[PDB]
């Protein structure tokens, strides 16, 4: 009765949705062809065809056929609906103007119609889930355009954003500072929940925990799949305290302009060291709050804490949950803001985490995933604005944007709104 | 799907195109008769990029061979892999150029441009979604440097949105084949700065140094130089032709490597290159590849790259690899060579990954970079041009076909302006 | 015997298959479409095609021909009577034939 | 001069014919090994351990 | 500080400089030659394969009382060139259908390539095996050359498809089963055209060969043509009639002559010979 709609745009969005849907089908026991072996906890992600397979409530978007047709040729060709894998004609080529003003216009309408058709079938729609790459052309382009269209088409339906921002020193493109700024402006007024998913912060986690010295994007995506599953398992599995997506835009964002949060995941252990570790609730809770364990390259010790929501899955006990929370409050190096005396929202799920064969993560009886709203996120915006202006001063690479049909004055408000947000975060942290 | 058409002119253009077509046919598993006899399905889903489709179970390249003398094309027709090209794409004159820019651009080029324009146009609307162009020619020759550039001007007039790339081999003062190369070199390069979206320079002396120092082969010909150029070419569109983890196409490369409209001149290089002796004695790995990529003596241009500063650079990685080591090597080399990278732009190097390694290799990298060291060749050619023009030597041949000295003056003035505004960014500070 | 397959319905069948190919992709195409499947499964790469492959081949391109009708068209196509049909001859008959 | 025909291909194949033999200058006991496989082609379906690929040998 | 390319150089046997690189390069050339020997793709090995199978032996069928009959293996010779006809399977004609050209070869030594068979195209009233004049028949190739039976056919003249050199009506060896394979025998003397109908044909005498759908007489001309086995000449179909005209419509209008009897002679380029075995 409760369903969510997943949106995957850009190369990063496609390559993370692939892993997340693989884990979803494996967890729900749905074969890659789409049929259960048969030898109502799946409506949130799959819809019955009356007699036969289960079809996902997901849509794929990209303006190049490379990633799309590979899925069409892979082992999942019978699973996805043939006409909901939208493929374009020309790559955006790391340009914001194309994906937002010229070539996305004739593709967004088809996506809107497909989303209309998908949502008409659903009767108890809960919200939206969007996965996009910000440092990319069509990723930031359509994602902004689709968010703009959705905010006026549906309105009050909540939407949650898992965006991948560029890392401080880990980077691929050179013109990524430009289109990164604009997407932030586009999403600031239109996305209810935003989560940081940079790459370096996960790179170090692998070396520290799983002892992986040669990682690739596959390890990156599978962890994000675990995060999404631990976030959404409350909808589809029983537990002591069920938490809907409604108590996210109600328990984590004190002000409408303040909705940028970052997450962490624990435990992260390999298959060899699992049997020698206590792995009790107290240890896993402490590991979540470690600054080096954060999913985003941002140190919380430079800012306060506003609101944290953590979801437990497995055989956890309220005693263990409450005991660790008391110790966390007592210990000093983690600090909260004065005007928020209570800052924890805990949800309990009885289902243990599901481990995919062929992965690095080992089978564990307990896990915790938490989302934290802090004031330290202003640092990543500070370093992004500096990189922006340091090369915008000479108006480099601008002609690539204006010559495609883009107004030069657009960068003006993109700069000032980001500074306003930075000073909002700075002002919130002052004590009364 | 985003297929690209090929244009080549002159003897140099014909040889480069023939070798490139041979290499790409070997990569795609194409028989000399045009029949596919590969083993994978990965060589078919993107075959339309380079080969058109005809009856009889055969594939035909979309290449045009254009020249004023039929000798080179008649030879390549009888040569190996000479049956792939349609005879209708062979267009030739009966007079030649005599290595004269005026003859190649005004007298016979004007009357011969119609057929090549017609064939390139029909090939253009042949494809549903055109992507761009790629050119091979010699700026030191007459027919190529004149008539190919005239075709460049016409096609840029006709299609303003599509991309166009030039792989131009320019004369070098160390070896002089003709006594009037600076004239037509300056006249040609005057016309590329406003038309070519991408320009990539190649030096015969640089290739000779590569052969003598890395390959260490005693007897070189033009064939191995042609193979090196063809490998450099095939490395560019590997991500476009094959699946990978991070696909980057020509226009992504352009927008990521071009800071300003008049700075579209690039330097290229290819790795790994080794002598036949130690082929099995070194490890092919990310650090070794990235260390040999940025070698000063490995470049395809005679210009010394450590006398200038890099603006932007691009690396196109091939083979099954991991992103951590690639990006860590990029960051490490950028940090270690902070004196050789311009300070007012952060992270000025681009990395892309293609999962299909080339023939006979497991890892390969194609390097394209834009640096302020390119201007040395422009300085030297301008000095030679001024020295040879101050005495008005050999000017009557050019001016006997309506050419005027004022256009030569404009060409040299534009060269000087480009050199000045290209070298000023080296000393420009934030 | 109930009935023997007649030339009338043989012509009907061969017209049905011949038109179905035309709809797919473009006009210059569909010959490589036919060829790539034979490249996919002709492991012994000898160029000789069998009756069991015919059923499998037509199953792939959305034409489930009846076994009796498939036998009739298979028998009518070949004159060698060896139960093996050359692939290029089959392609020629299906595509490059002035008469139905 | 006799210059029998067989000697011609023998020398152009071994005694510096004015070409090079099928990219073997760029090669790397025997190297043809047309090798191909992408991340999604094997990792998601063949279920191959993400460390097991690359791994030059 | 051992340096290379020091002016004049000896061979790789000495150790003057860069000897290892050329020796290693020379070594790999033989290894690549060995690999090309390992897989059956040597350019050398291909030409003996075409040498042996084309130049194979065959026994020519003997003719009794100089009368040819169906099922024989006979020679076809053109007296104008004094040469026998042959077929080159390796050379493929330019057409959608797979057809192979035929040329006439000066050497008269009996080979498999120049060995041919004749067979009854379709049932005729003449139940006897002896062929009579004006009886349709089709030429067939020896079964050892190709497992598929191949026939000699010729398609109508078209600006699109014509002879490579003669530019006229062209002949080819094709797998076609149609009426185009039909041929008929024909006499030399212009006076005995209509009389010899239904009469047995003998071997060793000159004879004409005529195509039924086109009524064009097969012949050869002195135009140079080349293939794997040296230099030869082409064959085709053409009416090599006399140039001088006759007031023939006047003849029927008055009532002196008739259409069936021809009024024009032809040159000897169209004449051909049937050669059988010398010994039984
Ligand atoms: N973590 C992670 N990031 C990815 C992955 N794929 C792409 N990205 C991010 O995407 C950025 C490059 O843009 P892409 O996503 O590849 O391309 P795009 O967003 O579709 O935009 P265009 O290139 O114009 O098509 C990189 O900087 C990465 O940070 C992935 O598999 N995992
Ligand atoms: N790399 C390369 N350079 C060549 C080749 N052929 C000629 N050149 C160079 O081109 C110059 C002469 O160019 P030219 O033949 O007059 O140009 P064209 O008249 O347009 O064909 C010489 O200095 C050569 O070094 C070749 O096959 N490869
Ligand atoms: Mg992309």
């Amino acid at each position: 009765m409760r369903e969510v709609i997943s949106i995957h745009v850009g190369q990063g969005g496609i390559q993370v949705g692939n892993a997340c849907w693989e884990l979803f089908c494996l967890e729900h026991g749905i074969q890659p062809d789409g049929q259960m072996p048969s030898d109502d906890a799946f409506n949130t992600f799959f819809s019955e065809t009356g007699a036969g397979k289960h079809v996902p409530r997901a849509v794929f978007l990209d303006l190049e056929p490379t990633v799309i047709d590979e899925v069409r040729t892979g082992t999942y060709r019978q699973l996805f609906h043939p006409e909901q894998l939208i493929s374009g004609k020309e790559d955006a080529a790391n340009n914001f103007a194309r994906g937002h003003y010229t070539i996305g216009k004739e593709i967004v309408d088809l996506c809107l119609d497909r989303i209309r058709k998908l949502a008409d079938n659903c009767t108890g729609l809960q919200g939206f889930l969007v996965f996009n790459s910000v440092g990319g052309g069509t990723g930031s382009g359509l994602g902004s355009l689709l968010l703009e269209r959705l905010s006026v088409d549906y309105g009050k339906k909540s939407k949650l954003g898992f965006t991948i921002y560029p890392s401080p020193q880990v980077s691929t493109a050179v013109v990524e500072p430009y289109n990164s700024i604009l997407s932030t402006h586009s999403l600031l007024e239109h996305t209810d929940v935003a989560v940081m998913l940079d790459n370096e912060a996960i790179y170090d986690i692998c070396r520290r925990n799983l002892d992986i010295e040669r990682p690739t994007y596959t390890n990156l995506n599978r962890l994000i799949a675990q995060v999404i599953s631990s976030l959404t398992a409350s909808l589809r599995f029983d537990g002591a305290l069920n938490v809907d997506i409604t108590e996210f835009q109600t328990n984590l964002v004190p002000y409408p302009r303040i909705h940028f949060m970052l997450s962490s995941y624990a435990p992260i252990i390999s298959a060899e060291k699992a049997y020698h570790e206590q792995l009790s609730v107290a240890e896993i809770t402490n590991s979540a709050f470690e600054p080096a364990n954060m999913m985003a390259k941002c140190d919380p010790r430079h800012g306060k804490y506003m609101a944290c929501s953590m979801m437990y899955r497995g055989d956890v006990v309220p005693k263990d949950v409450n005991a660790s929370i008391a110790t966390i409050k007592t210990k000093r190096t983690i600090q909260f803001v004065d005007w928020c005396p209570t800052g924890f929202k805990v949800g309990i799920n009885y289902q243990p985490p599901t481990v995919v064969p062929g992965g690095d993560l080992a089978k564990v009886m307990r896990a915790v995933c938490m989302i934290s709203n802090s004031t330290a996120i202003a640092e990543v915006f500070s370093r992004l604005d500096h990189k922006f202006d340091l090369m915008y001063a000479k108006r480099a690479f601008v002609h690539w944007y204006v010559g495609e049909g883009m107004e030069e004055g657009e960068f003006s408000e993109a700069r000032e709104d980001l500074a306003a947000l930075e000073k909002d975060y700075e002002e919130v942290g002052i004590e009364t | 799907m985003r297929e690209i058409v090929h244009i080549q002119g002159g003897q140099c253009g014909n040889q480069i195109g023939a070798k490139f077509w041979e290499v790409i046919s070997d990569e795609h598993g194409i028989d000399p008769t045009g029949t596919y006899h590969g083993d994978s399905d990965l060589q078919l889903e993107r075959i339309n990029v380079y080969y058109n489709e005809a009856t009889g179970g055969r594939y035909v390249p979309r290449a045009i061979l254009m020249d004023l003398e039929p000798g080179t094309m008649d030879s390549v027709r009888a040569g190996p892999f000479g049956q792939l090209f349609r005879p209708d794409n062979f267009v030739f004159g009966q007079t030649g150029a005599g290595n004269n820019w005026a003859k190649g651009h005004y007298t016979e080029g004007a009357e011969l441009i119609d057929s090549v324009l017609d064939v390139v146009r029909k090939e253009a609307e042949g494809c549903d979604c055109l992507q761009g162009f790629q050119i091979t020619h010699s700026l030191g020759g007459g027919t190529g440097s004149g008539m190919g550039t005239l075709l460049i001007s016409k096609v840029r007039e006709e299609y303003p949105d599509r991309i166009m790339e030039t792989f131009s081999v320019v004369p070098s003062p160390k070896v002089s084949d003709t006594v009037v190369e600076p004239y037509n070199a300056t006249l040609s390069v005057h016309q590329l700065v406003e038309n070519a979206d991408e320009c990539m320079v190649i030096d015969n002396e640089a290739l000779y140094d590569i052969c003598f120092r890395t390959l260490k082969l005693t007897t070189p010909t033009y064939g191995d130089l042609n193979h090196l150029v063809s490998a450099a070419m095939s490395g560019v569109t590997c991500c476009l032709r094959f699946p990978g983890q991070l696909n980057s196409d020509l226009r992504k490369l352009a927008v990521n490597l071009i800071p300003f409209p008049r700075l579209h001149f690039f330097m290229i290089g290819f790795a790994p290159l080794t002598s036949r002796g130690s082929q099995q004695y070194r490890a092919l790995t990310v650090p070794e590849l990235t260390q040999q990529m940025f070698d000063a003596k490995n470049m395809m241009c005679a210009a010394d790259p450590r006398h200038g500063r890099y603006l932007t650079a691009s690396a196109l990685f091939r083979g099954r690899m991991s992103t951590k080591e690639v990006d860590e090597q990029m960051l490490n080399v950028q940090n270690k060579n902070s004196s050789y990278f311009v300070e007012w732009i952060p992270n000025n190097i681009k990395s892309s990954i293609c999962d299909i390694p080339p023939k006979g290799l497991k890892m390969a990298v194609t390097f394209v970079g834009n640096s302020t060291a390119i201007q040395e060749m422009f300085k030297r050619v301008a000095e030679q041009f001024t020295a040879m023009f101050r005495r008005k030597a050999f000017l009557h041949w050019y001016t006997g076909e309506g050419m005027d000295e004022m256009e030569f003056t404009e060409a040299e003035s534009n060269m000087n302006d480009l050199v000045s505004e290209y070298q000023q960014y080296q000393d420009a500070t934030a | 015997d109930d009935l023997a397959i007649t030339k009338e319905e043989v012509k009907g069948i061969v017209k049905t298959i011949r038109q179905k190919l035309i709809q797919k992709t473009k006009g210059a195409n569909d010959e490589f479409l036919l060829r790539k499947l034979f490249k996919e499964f002709d492991i012994s790469n000898s160029g000789f095609l069998t009756l069991d492959e015919m059923n499998a081949m037509l199953i792939k391109l959305e034409i489930p021909i009846q076994k009796r009708y498939l036998n009739a068209v298979f028998s009518q196509l070949d004159r060698n009577h060896s139960g093996v049909i050359e692939f290029e001859e089959f392609v020629y008959y299906i595509v490059n034939d002035p008469y139905p | 001069t006799p210059i029998d025909k067989e000697f011609n291909q023998h020398v152009i194949f071994n005694t510096q014919g004015v070409q090079q033999h099928i990219l073997f200058g760029h090669g790397v006991t025997d190297y043809n090994k047309r090798e191909y496989g992408t991340s999604y082609d094997l990792s998601f379906n063949q279920k191959i351990k993400p460390q097991t690929q690359i791994y030059s040998k | 500080m051992h340096n290379y390319n020091v002016d004049r150089k000896y061979q790789y046997n000495c150790r003057i400089g860069n000897w290892s690189e050329e020796w290693e390069l020379d070594e790999y050339k033989m290894k690549e030659y060995l690999k090309n020997k390992e897989k059956q793709k040597l350019v050398s090995t291909d030409k003996e394969d075409r040498l042996k199978r084309s130049l194979g032996g065959v026994n020519l069928s003997y003719a009794n009382e100089g009368l040819v009959k169906f099922g024989y293996t006979v020679m076809i010779e053109s007296d104008f060139m004094n040469a026998v006809v042959a077929s080159n399977i390796w050379d493929k004609i330019t057409g959608t259908e797979e057809a192979y050209g035929v040329t006439v070869t000066s050497q008269k030594e009996p080979i498999v390539r120049t060995a041919f068979q004749l067979l009854r195209y379709e049932q005729d009233q003449y139940q006897d095996d002896v062929i009579h004049y004006g009886q349709n028949f089709k030429i067939a190739v020896i079964s050892r050359l190709s497992e598929k039976p191949l026939y000699l056919t010729s398609s109508h003249i078209t600006p699109q498809k014509c002879a490579k050199f003669s530019r006229k009506q062209e002949v080819s060896i094709s797998t076609n089963e149609g009426i185009n394979s039909a041929w008929c025998f024909e006499y030399m003397d212009p006076k005995l055209r209509y009389e010899m109908k239904g009469q047995p044909v003998r071997s060793g005498e000159p004879v004409l060969i005529k195509h039924i759908p086109t009524c064009q007489w097969l012949a050869t001309d002195n135009v140079q043509y080349n293939n794997e086995f040296g230099q030869e000449f082409e064959v085709f179909c053409n009416s090599y009639q006399c140039h001088n005209k006759t007031q023939n419509l006047i003849a029927e209008k008055v009532g002196r002559k008739t259409i069936e009897t021809p009024m024009r002679n032809q040159t000897n380029q169209n004449t051909f010979r049937i050669v059988t075995a010398l010994y039984p």
